[PDB]
């Protein structure tokens, strides 16, 4: 199976996330990678968790890239949580322009999906 | 009448679609704040 | 034949809007009475 904190950073379940980054293994578990490549940020933004993704901020998470080559705002961008988009801008504002392994930005991967209410807050 | 079902069809889908994202909120609440303990991995 | 299949399209979505109203009474009932110890705010 996956690992207890990525379970818990998908799922919203907040306390739990909390709790892991507090024992003294949350130290090198806050960027760790799957088989897909998303680390614990990748996987709180593309669900749309916009409480437990600041939390990882808070703590200092490194915005890896994953197998893709998409960062935290382009995953949120595919699903249409707007209310995440605008707090990952508010900390890093670096990453809305950038591009990946096909070189989609975000505008080009919330047009591929049909996120109608993300364009206009992209824009 | 063809025009007058097809308007009445895209009344019923939108309520379809308004009772569906209330209800992907409340079940997506519940695993946030359920109780795991036996099945814990 | 169209007017023999949009009848037909009127009665299932009926049907999926009643299954739709009873799932989301129970949803809606989980949490109300659902346990919540660690997840707490």
């Amino acid at each position: 199976n996956e690992s207890p904190l990525h379970f818990a950073a998908r799922y919203g379940r907040y306390n739990t996330v909390r709790q892991l980054l507090d024992s003294e293994k949350g130290s090198f578990i806050i960027n760790e990678s799957d088989g897909a490549g998303m680390t614990p940020l990748h996987i709180s933004s593309q669900q749309g968790h916009t409480r437990v993704v600041q939390l990882l901020l808070n703590r200092g998470a490194l915005l890896h890239r994953d197998h893709t080559g998409r960062n935290p705002l382009q995953l949120a961008a595919m699903s249409g949580y707007t209310e995440t988009i605008e707090l990952l801008h508010s900390v890093h504002s670096h990453l809305l322009d950038q591009v990946d392994k096909d070189g989609n930005t975000a505008l080009h991967l919330a047009t591929m999906e049909n996120k109608p209410h993300a364009i206009s807050v992209l824009m | 009448y063809i025009n007058a079902e097809l308007e009445r069809q895209r009344r019923k889908l939108r309520d379809i679609s308004r009772m569906l994202e209330q209800q992907h909120h409340l079940v997506r609440l519940i695993v946030q704040k359920m109780e795991i303990k036996t099945e814990a991995d």
